[PDB]
């Protein structure tokens, strides 16, 4: 096996409360190689002040890694996490569900 | 606290 | 109960953002306690425990023997690839050691991946690594030839590995052994009802879905739990019901920090 696709899960630290400050997460895991680009958006554009922590690996010798964000979600607005990754074909989207 | 050799 | 102290090193031939040419990262209980690069070349705190309890030593020594590790580790890149016969490229090496303590009982384990496979583990048990391939028998045969190498990563992981993990759960105790609570949401979509549990520590945690009392194993999707930032963790349950059951149904959540499982209605 030459690669890994990675598995992604986005949330928010808190229960979303439009107008109420909270922090993004995307947690990227399952992959392989390590080369990986994993981006924040707001309405497509990239988020601010995004910080990515070290990542693990697995018995499997596959790469987990955290992303995330400071962000004060609103109803209308739309947050993703895209990853760009060698087993994808094409960057893939991963859309929050505000569950307001 | 962090053996390591060459393979 | 459970602690584990672990090491992850992973060295690359083509580095790219995010990948430095090589990194090892420590974790206790799962969760990063001190990381070294080739970059920044000094080994890091990464949470406040461990600055306040260990000496500047500490940090001088883990830091020399990290820089002694890079090249190291660059090396068995090297070695791998012509052990393949492979051509300059983009390859992985990585590396993964250990100790556990639990009950009354140790676990340990070394074991090292090229690529992403396996090539060579320690059997502590009877002092002999474990070869993936021909390529990895070589290496097996050095190591064991040299007569020292399974009974020093045996002391290490019985001994030394065990003792630092008890100082580290000492140093960190009140961050390690914590109990936080979720803070659980229940939500619903055209009708797919989700209870997602926010912020608990520590991460074992079970959410099952109820039909008026009735756990419905087999119609329950779930996530892998997953951190925070702040070292709490997070995790869901889906369930996929039809429109206006909706009374029936409600959100258990066991865990540590809740003396009685928590029941959530949309």
């Amino acid at each position: 096996q030459a690669k890994a696709a990675p598995k992604v899960q986005v949330y928010s630290r808190h229960p979303a409360t439009a107008g109420t400050e909270n922090i993004l997460n995307c947690y990227v895991e399952g992959f392989h190689p390590p080369k990986i680009d994993i981006a924040l958006l707001k309405n497509g554009e990239p988020m601010k002040d995004v910080k990515y922590n070290d990542m693990s690996f697995g018995d499997d010798w596959t790469f987990q890694r955290l992303v995330y964000a400071p962000f004060t979600p609103t109803k209308s607005d739309v947050y993703t996490c895209r990853v760009d990754h060698e087993a994808f074909t094409e960057p893939q989207s991963f859309r929050w569900e505000p569950d307001f | 606290m962090v053996l390591i050799r060459m393979i | 109960e459970p602690h584990s102290l672990r090491y992850f090193y992973t060295a690359v031939s083509d580095p790219s953002p995010g990948v430095p040419q090589f990194v090892t990262v420590g974790s206790v209980d799962g969760e990063v306690f001190v990381r070294y690069d080739s970059e920044t070349r000094k080994m890091e705190p990464r949470v406040d425990w461990i600055v306040a309890n260990v000496d500047q030593q500490y940090w001088d020594r883990e830091t020399e023997t990290s820089r002694g590790n890079e090249q190291i580790f660059r090396v068995n890149l090297d070695t791998a690839r012509e052990r393949y016969n492979q051509s300059r490229g983009s390859h992985t090496w990585q590396c993964m050691h250990g100790c556990d303590l639990e009950d009354g009982s140790i676990r340990g384990f070394q074991q090292c991946g090229y690529d992403g496979k396996d090539f060579i583990a320690l059997d502590k048990d009877t002092l002999t690594y474990t070869a993936a391939d021909a390529a990895a028998q070589i290496t097996k045969r050095k190591w064991e030839q040299e007569g020292t190498v399974a009974e020093q990563w045996k002391n290490y992981l019985e001994n030394t590995c065990i003792e630092w993990l008890r100082k580290y759960v000492s140093y960190g105790k009140d961050v390690l052994e914590r109990r936080e609570r979720p803070k659980v949401r229940v939500s619903g979509m055209e009708l797919t009802l989700s209870c997602r549990a926010h912020g608990f520590y520590p991460p074992p945690i079970s959410i099952s879905w109820l039909k008026d009392g009735v756990v419905q194993e087999q119609e329950t999707k779930r996530g892998s739990t997953v951190p925070n930032s702040d070292g709490t963790y997070h995790a869901w349950a889906t369930i996929d019901v039809l429109p206006g059951n909706r009374d029936k149904y409600q959100c258990r959540v066991e865990h540590a920090s809740l003396p009685q499982p928590g029941l959530f209605s949309w």
